[PDB]
């Protein structure tokens, strides 16, 4: 659901 | 072969969507135990992302099985899918401890006192390989690598503090970063908003400390710390 | 040794996008020298055709790659790539050798005289095979196995148009791939249209021969043949 | 170019 660094 | 074939083998792997390969050039050009240009730490970093990657997307995809046929009372195929489920792990296990190897051993130790970039950027690292290593982990095994994660990027976010402007993209990846771990791994939303929060006013306040090299970095990384923030309130 | 295991255990690798998994699993469940189901030939099929296509994907980057650094004139660097192109297809030739061996020396050796839809399917799967080692060969071998790629879709083309109707798919999707191979590896454009066209106008003249149950996947493979013939004219 | 059987 959260987004990290791509 | 050269150092430069090594490299050249990581570009020529990343187009032929060789992850493997790619992480096995930039794995002996590590190990030539010389710093890492620019470029080589996105090489390293990228090729390693997908190798994991891979194995935390098919994790998250049979473990999502494994909570419904878990439900559904079928042991013969329970079992199978438990084992499964075990198999990708390890292989998950093994690459982060590989890219945790790295950065202990040749990595964060050949940073000097000025390459705060470097140490900021491999430490984040750290962060994230025993983060994913906390997304499998259970009971004391867990605790072990939360510490370990926490440690690494609680390091990371001094020495970005004190020596990186606001608006810096590596400091931006960072706190964008951590402050997921906060949210997802601690189960510590306010730490997580307030982390999120912080980075991005903090950006907005010196936004005109862009360069025409690292804006595009940057802003993108805004947009997420806004996304996330979005989601988590 | 539980042949319910091996098939879901392919259905689980799929699921988990790990295509090798599959393939292995699909490998052993045709090595126990029982027919396979609709079910598990498609399974069999989708697990080599991704761990070939990948094959396929990078060698198609490289060679790209290969051609325009040739051009550029660096040794060095010419040679790197080169022998990264033959790295991989070495895997490809190794993978359509692998299904080559189960089609004939498992599934199209165990096809009764009435089996004729597994024979198209298999027949096809030889044909594409061949084709797919066409594509990376020169010289004498090339020609070997371009005459036992055209051998194998015009076996296939023979059963199918005796024994199929027009609008089924696996002779509709056995058009499209023979028709392919016309074009790209045996440059005959003229040869080409010709089967496409004629594919297309049977499925549309016998076009109340659907069963709701093939409407979808016919009709499909239809707008591929006329899409491929509206880029050949 | 040309599209085989996906």
């Amino acid at each position: 659901r959260a987004i990290s660094l791509p | 072969v050269d150092r430069e074939q090594l490299v050249q083998k990581a570009r020529l792997a990343e187009q032929a969507e060789r992850y493997d390969d790619m992480a096995a050039a930039m794995k002996n050009v590590t190990e030539l135990n010389e710093p890492l240009s620019n470029e080589e730490r996105n090489l390293l970093s990228v090729a390693y992302k997908n190798v994991v990657g891979a194995r935390r997307s098919s994790w998250r995809v049979i473990s999502s099985i494994e909570q419904k046929t878990s439900a559904d009372g079928n042991e013969k195929k329970i079992e199978m899918v438990r084992a499964y489920r075990e198999k990708i792990e390890k292989e998950l296990e093994a690459v982060c401890q590989d890219v945790l190897s790295l950065l202990d051993n040749y990595l964060i130790k050949n940073c000097s006192e000025t390459q705060y970039e470097s140490k900021v950027f491999y430490l984040k690292m750290k962060g994230d390989y025993y983060r994913y290593l906390a997304e499998v982990a259970t009971g004391e095994k867990r605790a072990t690598v939360v510490e370990s994660s926490e440690k690494a990027y609680s390091e990371a976010h001094e020495i970005s503090k004190e020596h990186m402007q606001p608006t810096h993209p590596i400091r931006l990846g960072l706190a964008l970063n951590y402050s997921v771990f906060y949210y997802e791994i601690q189960n510590a939303p306010e730490q997580a908003c307030h982390l999120a929060k912080t980075a991005f006013d903090d950006a907005i306040a010196e936004l005109d400390t862009l360069n025409e090299d690292s804006y595009k970095d940057s802003t993108l990384i805004m947009q997420l710390l806004r996304d996330n923030l979005t989601l988590w309130t």
